[PDB]
């Protein structure tokens, strides 16, 4: 019961990546502003599958 | 006059990758500039993910 | 604490955000400064290239 | 002092 985003990523790792890249996570998750999320940023390349 | 080499390059830095990330950071990356042969590699998302 | 120290310091001047910053947004009349940029299978190329246009697209870098 | 020239009318890898 430690997964997120309907994928294999744990809440810990997702939280750490989002905090490291967008300063997001201590005040609720949400899609970061586009200008903060460049081509090599985290969220853009995240792709859950099932 | 003085052959005091002003470029001290190590083999630990990855200057190529550094410039790759800088070009993404400061400006848009999608657009193509022919002069520097500036055209970032990319796959078709309907091929990477079916 | 002057409450000041606690701020990212960017240069000997503690960086503190604008005073008039608290906030309201309800329905009509108010909107933000960063915005929405936004047969079959024949030609192909212009299309691959456009899919690639889904990244940062304007400014306010 | 140099106003006669003016027209008249840091990034490290992270930092959010």
């Amino acid at each position: 019961g430690y997964n997120v985003a309907q994928c294999n990523m744990t809440k810990d790792w997702f939280l750490v990546q989002m905090l490291a890249n967008y300063n997001i996570g201590y005040q609720g998750f949400y899609i970061p502003e586009s200008y903060k999320d460049r081509m090599y940023s985290f969220f853009r390349n995240f792709q859950p599958m099932s | 006059a003085s052959q005091l080499n002003a470029v001290v390059d190590l083999q630990d830095r990855n200057t190529e990758l550094s410039y790759q990330l800088l070009l993404d950071s400061i400006g848009d990356r999608t657009r193509y500039f022919s002069m520097w042969n500036q055209a970032v590699d990319s796959y078709d998302p309907d091929v990477r993910i079916i | 604490i002057n409450f000041a120290s606690l701020a990212p310091r960017h240069g000997s001047r503690p960086f503190m955000g604008n005073w008039q910053d608290i906030g309201t947004s309800n329905m009509s009349g108010g909107a933000f400064s960063w915005g929405s940029l936004w047969k079959a299978w024949n030609s192909s190329t212009g299309q691959m290239l456009r899919d690639k246009l889904k990244e940062q697209n304007f400014q306010q870098k």
